[PDB]
């Protein structure tokens, strides 16, 4: 037939598109999270040196 | 919870599709070709019956015509 | 027919789940990156305050 092929292929394409988009988003989320952790760690030391400067 | 969705979904996601494909293949193979061949056979028998009917009708009309 | 509809329904369940996961991951990325950039801005303001204290 004809309809089954096109509908099935389009739906599988939709699933694959959503999956890859989710993977890209999660990768960027993990990278941003680690960079945020770095920012926290540096900010604490910045606060410590600021406190010493103020003393 | 939400951990039996895999064990009740993924199973039939492939097994059901494959089994139904198998059922369709076997049913088509059993049904269509055998039906067409049997109908051709019955058609040939029907033609032979038609010839026998024509011969008998003609011979009886030949004799009985008085 | 019969099996074809069920197979389509399976292909649609995969569609919904993949699309929902993609959208949720995208929202997670947006939230995490906003968190990181706000932390970076806080770090910048701390640097400027340290500069004023140094002056």
């Amino acid at each position: 037939m004809d309809a089954i092929k096109k509908k099935m292929q389009m739906l599988k394409l939709d699933k694959e598109n959503a999956l890859d988009r989710a993977e890209q988003a999660e990768a960027d989320k993990k990278a941003a999270e680690d960079r945020s952790k770095q920012l926290e760690d540096e900010l604490v030391s910045l606060q410590k040196k600021l406190k010493g400067t103020e003393d | 919870d939400f951990d039996d969705i895999h064990r009740k979904r993924m199973e039939k996601d492939l097994n059901e599709l494959q089994a139904l494909i198998e059922a369709h293949f076997e049913n088509r193979k059993k049904e269509e070709e055998e039906l067409v061949s049997l109908k051709d056979r019955i058609e040939r028998r029907r033609a032979e019956r038609a010839e026998q009917q024509r011969i008998r009708n003609e011979r009886e009309k030949e004799r009985q015509n008085r």
